[PDB]
């Protein structure tokens, strides 16, 4: 329950569920589910240091090949025709029926059709697996089964309908009912992955303009090609991690879903030994919440 | 590391803890002049809001004075004439050539000065040339019963100058009007009041190298009957947490445990129903607290007021207040953190030691445990959230009044204008003066009491020369003739010049004075 | 501002309500200008 | 219900009082009316019957100043043009220099320019009823406002060396200011009953 | 070795203090390391009095007091003192200490003083005592 | 035969009439439209 | 510009708390700048304090213009002023 | 000196607001009148009820709306407790429910309507009764399905039965001096109830509004009092004559200045003018 | 003021006599006329 | 936090306070200091082991790296000089070593 959703999508409203999933390498991101006044749920996540805003039904249905009467026994099936969430649901499904098409894979084209600029997928592949690219690297990473992703989704827009019928009071973010904490070695091991995709991205555009230049040198089968390449382009990568540790502004592409990008490191001062000890245990929020005085 | 006396620490706000001041040094003559004469730190001794003095002695020293003051003090002729001879120093100051003494308060069988007479002593060596002594009558600090039942100490008198009755404490010489130290500053002028501090600064850290000082153990052990009596009120008040919270959700105390359950999980779930119950049973939790506080800290703890070293710091006013003796010996009461008490987690429990819906008052914040003693885990988790609030708790608007403020200045005609020329006030606030030099024309009795050193001080056969002084006084008269058409005297007749112009409620409180109360006024 | 120190400050009660303290230090590092006359000649000497 | 009838009573004790608080003069039985007092003066078939007789007059108490005041009532809402202009050559004729109007409610602004020309060496002024209708004067908050003539004013600006535009401002738009008829340039005293030290006698203008 | 001030333990509460006092006078006498953890000692009994019993087993006074005489005069304090062994450790916050400017650099482009601070709220203070000289003086 | 209620009766008056000659886009004396001219940062 | 009569003069006969420490200040700039000091002195050293001296006496040149908010100004002899 | 409490704003955000912007629309405007002689406790609750403002939501029960027609039902509490906590009428109930009620519910349909896009057919009201109200409404099938519940509970919690425009919330609080204070500021509607004395009525400074309508000098005693207040929440004095200094020169032009730009635009020396915010 | 310039008309855009009526007021503030600086405008043509 | 002697009486305040300012004394920071390239290092010539003390004190093996030393403190305002939680320091006593 934050008042800051309000004034964001002025059709919107305050309720949300927000999630962070996180995959097995701890390079976890959110994507949230903002409930509008109208009645639908939207999707939001982050992408490139950009928002993205697509509708809950759509994905729901781009997920499995499903039919609508089991997104609706799914969300409410129970109790059959309980007021409230019985008729939000209808509304969504119409809502969504609006615009969009029938089927999965008429989704994912549109999906794909859709998103395929901002996503760093292949050019010339395909169109449809670029839809099931999403709905594998951005939907809801930490569940591996598309089945099952699809269930958490309509366990998790049920508790968004809960929550608006006031049937569920709000968690507290600000609480370490609600809170983990990100290790050391965790951060390091993000910064070192992003670095790395960071470095093939690059080793990619260097390829594609030796490639687009006119025909300079083009051997994908030579290893000599390979092996200029690789001398053209920046390959040390140590010294950015050793700049992280430096400094402490994270400069990365993406935020791997961290707030603040300045201040990551503390200077550990021996001066008195439980001086180091309260390095060593302490933990922190993060000044975005120091500038705010509450 | 320069050095200066602990009057000022009140004035400077600092706490000699590490804060550090910058020092100039006015280079021309006439800087060092205005500096001496009108700025110099002798002259600062009332603030500008209220009239109350903000210099004056502190913790020590006014401690060191009700024990000092007290009645059963007696030196021989030899303390007195050492610890006096501590306070004066002439040499250092100068300006004096023989220390005078009083006779002895006592002669046989052996020669005793007392306390009040060393103070009187003090006030007779710095006694101008001439001036009558001081004479005055005021409440002091420490409250009359501490020290008996109708005990005659309570409220200092003294005439002429030397210490008849009553002790000296923290309203007598400090940061309290109408004590002793303010009162030689209006009589005796200003440069003696600064001697006189200093004089007293001395003569209480002499005396208490004579005697010591010492905030023991024992000062805060409550005598067993004391802490049995605490014990049997919180045996009784073992469930006002039940009862209170009962009583606000509707049902009685017999009711059945899952019911009441329910309501209390009704309740708050909201957050009005939370602000009435806190109210409620914070009601409740302070009638407890204040009736062991009221039974106990007076006469149940081990030693009583002039002996036990804590109760003199704490009720003669040198540092602490009477909660901090409360919380040492008897309870700590309530934690009000924010307002209303500790907030309930979800699943309604304060803390993951007590089951949820927990009404016992212990839960609610409420710990028993003293400081003397020591408090509980439960409770120490409570105390930490009041304290780090605390912590959480604890400069444009002096560039807004300011600039718009800075000539305003009281032009020779008594008419405070902008310095643009255009008037704001005449008559600067209804003029006699900002506090400064107006404290005490409410107190008529003090002017009237002695009255013989007030007109060396105006200096009569000098102001009266050049200033007209019979044309104000008499339409005085007629303008306090109800009816309108004769305006107040300070309108028709300027008060600078005109020696009968005065504004009209001094006017009417001085008469009402000479009327109703002139016990000292003869006919 | 030419002609101002600063420092730390600590407590004293011998001195006197106006005085303050200043170590020889300040003493010797603060100086203000004074024209000689006649009678003040003999201090002005012995100060050189 | 018929609550209205009070109103217009109140309106008087805020107009037959607006008189001294001006220097005029009324009988002391027009300043104690009560209640029924006004009904048994102005009566009718009605329970309703009060307006075409709301209409009074005073002369000055300072037998001069050229000339006398007269008060009236125009019930009709939103007085407007037609209803303005032709109570002026009342005033006209009358010889009365100055007049009084109500108006409940909205005075229309079209009726307001060309009628505040016609005034010139006369001045329509300037109420309505529902804004002023018990004396703000009659209160703590308020002091005892008093005009000056000429040779007060000079005696003021001679005893503090001032000019005429260096003592405070009253705007004309101040409920007292227009209570008191002022006119822009003239000197109000008020006594402070300001209780630090007596009650003072403080200087105002208008401009 | 060290005289702290009673008027500091009012309106500051640590009472804790008096018993840690208390316990180094004690522990210090036999030679135990005295057991100070947090939460053992409970209403019933209270620490004060087990460091009592300690205390009193050595030989001292009980509520840890103990009859001082004074050494400008020689005569016995009237009332005894509170004398324990607490653990001080010094702190350091001491190492950025002071600055005498009797003349100096100037500026280049304003001819001031290079960068003690006078003004802005010091002519607030100046030109509120009624000190035109001061303030055209020190400005 | 200058003072703070001058100059501020002197500041409204020419902020009214700085607010009045920005206001008219015919002439009143040559009864013609002057050609605009439009500004930048 | 006037400078009002000696008959008519409506400031206060009193010597406000300021022109006090500046007569004392510019009397003690003056005698530190070898003028003549019109009171026997008993030895004291500090230019200033003599002017103390000479005011304790009332034997003081150095009237005084005090400004009305008119323009106007009084001469008044610090003889004169009480 | 001080900041921290131990309802109104106190503290620095008051004087922050009444001595620097000098503000109207302050956060807590508060009167307080002074009852009479010719006043009981029943007619003081009266009155109270009688100048405070209801919405129709705080008498309405839970609002059930069956679908289909279009059909919607409010319940509405027992006259009895509904007249203990009130005193509007049932009549007076059914005026204005039909009236504002429609108005406002079809204003409400015809947003959300029109938000899509990218008539009131039988009203029965309790007229015996009165403890609910019906409402038929028909509407075009190619419509959207509509929240009626929410929009219901919008509409009753819009809907004002007598409101005096900008009060809310009159109160009677504990000298035996029956007063009544109020949140919100409307003398032009305290010059009409003579149940209270129309002279003795405190202010919680507004001071736009009494400088209003009440004169400059009033402005001037009223922010004395108000600072005075102020400060004497705390335990520190500022005795009358530094704040009738302050108030003699904020009330100096006539009306009532901040300290901002406002007050800094007219002083006559051009370099303070230059100093103090923006050279 | 240039938005305000008449270029054919090489005047104000504002009809002359209001540019002459704020003229007549500048010049009556001038000496310290308040009122009669808004006295001005009582005329009607 | 937990090394605070009888940290359970003093009014919680007062432990925060001892908290952040025990983490800044000068105290022993190690033992090996020959081999240390800091900017500013502090060292406590004589230290020693608390008389009043926690058992985490030891467990947690502080008693390699002590604090502070053991003063013997009279409560008594006797000297004068300590008013304004300033303190006296016995001149020996600071001679022979403190
Ligand atoms: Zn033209």
């Amino acid at each position: 329950i934050r008042p800051s959703f309000a004034n964001r999508g002025t059709s919107y409203s305050q309720y949300g569920l927000s999630i962070r999933c996180v995959r097995p390498d701890q390079s976890s991101l959110t994507n949230t589910l903002h409930y509008l006044n109208n009645g639908v749920t939207m999707f939001r996540f982050h992408w490139r240091k950009n928002e993205y805003l697509i509708p809950s039904m759509m994905i729901l249905k781009a997920l499995l090949e499903t039919s609508d009467k089991e997104i609706f026994e799914g969300i409410v099936g129970k109790d059959l025709g309980n007021t409230f969430l019985t008729d939000r649901v209808e509304l969504m499904l119409r809502a969504y029926k609006s615009y969009g098409l029938y089927s999965q894979t008429e989704t994912l084209q549109y999906l794909g059709s859709k998103f395929r600029v901002v996503l760093g997928v292949a050019e010339d592949l395909t169109d449809v697996e670029v839809g099931r690219f999403l709905l594998q690297k951005v939907v809801l990473v930490h569940l591996r089964e598309a089945k099952d992703k699809f269930r958490l989704l309509l366990f998790m827009i049920r508790k968004l309908y809960a929550l608006v019928a006031g049937e569920c009071c709000a968690d507290n973010p600000d609480s370490p009912q609600h809170q983990e904490i990100l290790l050391g070695g965790f951060l390091y091991g993000q910064i070192l992955k992003e670095k790395i995709e960071d470095w093939l991205n690059s080793i990619r555009a260097q390829i594609n303009l030796d490639v687009r230049r006119s025909a300079p040198g083009v051997d994908f089968s030579d290893r000599k090609y390979l092996t200029r390449v690789f001398s053209k382009i920046n390959n040390d990568i140590g010294t950015k991690l050793q700049y992280f540790l430096s400094t402490g502004n994270l400069v990365s592409n993406t935020g791997l879903d961290l707030q603040q990008a300045t201040g990551y490191t503390v200077v550990a001062e021996k001066l008195n030994f439980y001086r180091f000890l309260s390095h060593f245990r302490m933990v922190h929020r993060g000044a975005f919440f120091a500038e705010l005085k509450t | 590391t320069i050095r200066m006396h602990y009057a000022n620490c009140n004035s400077y706000n600092a706490d000699f803890d590490g804060d550090e001041m910058n020092m100039h040094f006015p280079q021309s003559t006439n800087a060092r002049s205005e500096a001496q004469f009108i700025a110099n730190t002798d002259s600062q001794y009332l603030v500008p809001t209220s009239g109350d003095p903000l210099r004056g002695l502190i913790q020590d020293h006014v401690v060191m004075g009700v024990w000092l003051t007290c009645k059963d003090t007696f030196y021989t002729r030899d303390e007195y004439q050492q610890l006096l001879f501590q306070a004066l120093k002439p040499d250092e100051t100068g300006m004096y050539g023989r220390i005078k003494t009083l006779p002895p308060a006592i002669q046989r069988p052996g020669i005793y000065w007392t306390g009040k007479q060393i103070i009187s002593s003090v006030l007779l060596n710095l006694k101008p040339s001439d001036r009558p002594g001081l004479n005055l009558k005021s409440k002091a600090k420490v409250p009359g019963k501490y020290w008996s039942p109708d005990s005659e100490e309570g409220s200092v008198l003294f005439d002429d100058g030397e210490l008849l009755c009553g002790i000296l404490d923290k309203s007598s010489f400090g940061a309290s009007a109408f004590g002793l130290v303010h009162s030689v500053h209006e009589l005796y002028g200003p440069d003696i009041a600064g001697r006189l501090l200093s004089v007293l600064s001395r003569l209480f850290t002499a005396y208490a190298q004579m005697r010591g000082f010492t905030c023991r153990m024992d000062d805060l052990r409550l005598d067993e009957q004391g802490d049995n009596w605490r014990r049997q009120l919180l045996e009784n008040g073992k469930s006002f947490g039940l009862e209170a919270a009962s009583e606000y959700v509707g049902l009685s105390t017999d009711s059945p445990i899952a019911l009441l359950n329910a309501n209390l999980e009704e309740v708050y779930r909201d957050d009005e129903k939370l602000q009435g119950l806190d109210a409620a049973m914070k009601g409740k939790m302070n009638g407890l607290t204040s009736s062991i506080i009221n039974k106990c800290i007076p006469d149940g703890l081990l030693t009583k007021f002039p002996y036990n070293h804590m109760q003199t710091m704490t009720v003669s006013g040198a540092k602490g207040s009477n909660v901090n003796v409360s919380q040492i010996s008897c309870l700590l009461g309530q934690q009000e953190l924010e307002g209303r008490r500790v907030p309930l987690m979800v699943s309604g429990k304060s803390l993951p030691s007590f089951v949820p819906y927990e009404t016992s008052a212990k839960s609610g914040g409420f710990i028993a445990s003293r400081f003397l003693t020591g408090i509980a885990p439960q409770e120490y988790y409570f105390h930490c959230m009041a304290g780090r609030e605390g912590l959480i708790d604890t400069g444009y608007l002096q560039r807004c009044l300011m600039k718009h403020l800075e000539g305003l200045c009281v032009q020779y005609d008594h008419t405070v204008r902008d310095s643009d020329g255009s008037i704001v006030q005449f008559h600067y606030g209804e003029d006699s003066l900002d506090v400064t030099k107006q404290k005490h024309l409410t107190q008529f009795e003090f002017s009237a009491k002695n009255y013989k050193s007030l007109i060396q001080k105006y200096k009569v056969k000098s102001v009266l020369s050049a200033v007209d002084s019979e044309t104000a006084s008499s339409y005085a008269k007629k303008a306090l003739k109800k009816p309108y058409k004769y305006d107040p005297v300070l309108d028709k007749y300027p008060p600078s010049r005109y020696l009968g112009s005065v504004s009209e409620k001094f006017q009417r409180a001085v008469d009402e004075y000479t009327q109703k109360n002139p016990d000292k006024l003869i006919a | 501002v030419n002609y101002a120190a600063r420092s730390v400050i600590s407590p004293d009660p011998n001195i006197e309500t106006n005085e303050i303290g200043v170590p020889p230090v300040f003493a010797t590092k603060l100086t203000y200008p004074e024209p000689v006359t006649l009678y003040n000649f003999n201090e002005m000497r012995n100060a050189v | 219900e018929e609550k209205n009838i009070v109103r217009v009573f109140r309106a008087w004790k805020t107009a037959h009082q607006l008189v001294h608080d001006r220097g005029y003069g009324v009988s002391q039985a027009e300043l104690d009316l009560t209640l029924d007092q006004f009904k048994a003066m102005h009566c009718g078939m009605g329970r309703n019957l009060d307006r075409t007789t709301l209409s009074f007059y005073a002369k000055p108490s300072n037998d001069s100043n050229k000339g006398t005041i007269y008060i009236e009532f125009a019930k009709e809402p939103s007085v407007g043009i037609k209803e303005m202009r032709t109570f002026v050559h009342t005033l006209g004729d009358h010889n009365h220099k100055t007049g009084i109007l109500i108006y409940a409610n909205s005075m229309t602004p079209s009726a307001a320019k060309i009628i505040a020309t016609v005034t010139g060496q006369f001045t329509i002024e300037t109420f309505q009823e529902s804004d002023l209708i018990v004396n703000i004067t009659h209160h703590e908050l308020v002091p005892k406002h008093i005009l000056l003539s000429p040779d007060e004013k000079k005696e003021l600006l001679d005893r503090y060396k001032l000019r005429e535009t260096q003592l405070p401002r009253i705007q004309l738009a101040d409920p007292v200011a227009r209570y008191l008829g002022l006119k822009r340039g003239e000197v109000v005293k008020i006594v402070r009953r300001s209780e630090t030290s007596g009650r003072y006698n403080s200087y105002r203008i208008c401009a | 070795d060290i005289i702290i001030n009673p008027h500091a333990f009012p309106s500051r509460m640590t009472i804790g203090m008096f018993i840690e006092s208390l316990a180094g006078k004690a522990g210090a006498c036999h030679g135990l390391a005295q057991d100070s953890t947090p939460f053992i000692y409970s209403e019933q009994q209270t620490a004060a009095d087990y460091f009592g019993e300690q205390l009193v087993k050595a030989g001292y006074n009980y509520h840890g007091n103990e009859p001082m005489y004074s050494g400008i005069t020689g005569q016995e304090m009237k009332a005894d003192i509170y004398i324990g062994v607490v653990y001080y450790q010094r702190l350091r916050h001491m190492v950025s200490d002071f600055q005498v400017r009797t003349t100096g650099p100037i500026h280049n482009l304003t001819r001031q003083p290079v960068k003690i601070r006078f003004g802005e709220m010091e002519r607030d203070a100046v030109i509120g005592h009624g000190t035109s000289f001061l303030m055209q003086d020190r400005l | 035969q200058l003072t703070t209620l001058l100059l501020h009766e002197r500041k409204k008056v020419v902020r009214a009439f700085y607010h009045a000659i920005s206001s008219r886009k015919q002439c009143d004396n040559c009864q013609s439209f002057s050609p605009n001219f439009r500004k930048e940062g | 510009g006037k400078a009002v009569a000696k008959e008519d003069r409506t400031t206060t006969p009193y010597m406000t708390k300021y022109e006090r420490a500046r007569i004392l200040g510019t009397r003690a700039l003056q005698i530190s700048m070898n003028a003549p000091v019109l009171v026997d002195l008993e030895g004291e050293t500090d230019p200033l304090q003599i002017a103390m001296k000479e005011l304790a006496q009332k034997k003081i040149p150095l009237l005084v213009r005090r400004y009305l908010p008119d323009g106007s100004y009084e001469d008044w002899s610090v003889a004169e002023l009480i | 000196q001080m900041t921290l409490n131990t309802n109104v704003t106190l503290g620095i955000p008051r004087l922050r607001e009444i001595i620097m912007t000098a503000s109207a629309n302050i956060q807590t405007p508060t009167m307080t009148l002074r009852l009479n002689d010719g006043v009981s406790d029943k007619r003081a609750s009266a009155f109270c009820k009688e100048v405070n403002k209801l919405v129709l939501s705080e008498v309405v029960r839970q609002v059930r709306v069956t679908e289909k027609t279009y059909a919607i039902r409010l319940d509405l509490y027992s006259r009895d407790e509904y007249q203990d906590e009130y005193g509007v009428l049932q009549e007076e109930i059914e005026s204005t429910f039909s009236n504002r009620f429609l108005k406002i519910l079809n204003r409400i349909i015809k947003s959300y309507l029109a938000k899509s896009k990218q008539n009131c057919k039988h009203l029965d009201f309790d007229y015996v009764n009165g403890e609910w109200a019906t409402v038929e409404l028909v509407f075009p099938i190619n419509t959207e399905k509509l929240l009626m519940v929410s929009l219901v509970e919008k509409a009753c919690s819009e809907t004002v039965i007598h409101e005096i425009p900008g009060i809310t919330r009159c109160f009677s609080k504990p000298d035996t001096v029956p007063k009544v204070i109020t949140e919100g500021v409307n003398l032009k509607a305290i010059w009409e109830f003579y149940n209270e004395i129309s002279m003795n009525d405190i202010y919680t400074n507004d001071i736009a509004a009494i400088l209003r309508i009440y004169g400059v000098e009033a402005a001037r005693n009223a922010i004395v009092h108000e600072v005075s207040s102020v400060f004497g929440v705390y335990g520190i004095a500022v005795d009358p004559r530094h704040l009738s200094l302050i108030a003699d020169y904020m009330t100096f032009e006539g009306g009532y200045k901040a300290f901002n730009r406002m007050g800094i635009e007219y002083n006559t020396s051009p370099f303070a003018k230059m100093s103090f915010e923006t050279t | 003021l240039l938005r305000s310039t008449c270029l054919y008309c090489h005047h104000f855009k504002l009809s002359k006599v209001k540019v002459h009526l704020f003229f007549c007021r500048l010049k009556l503030l001038d000496y310290g006329l308040l009122n009669e600086s808004e006295m001005v405008e009582n005329v009607s043509l | 936090a937990n090394m605070t002697p009888f940290s359970d009486f003093n009014q919680s305040p007062r432990n925060m306070y001892q908290c952040q300012m025990g983490k800044q004394t000068m105290g022993t920071p190690g033992t090996a200091l020959r081999y240390r390239t800091d900017n500013k290092l502090y060292r406590l010539q004589t230290g020693q082991t608390p008389v009043v003390r926690p058992k985490l004190h030891n467990t947690y093996g502080l008693d390699h790296y002590p604090n502070g030393t053991n003063a013997v403190v009279a409560v008594i305002s006797y000297t004068g000089y300590d008013m304004e939680d300033a303190m006296i320091l016995n001149k020996s006593a600071h001679e022979r070593g403190f």
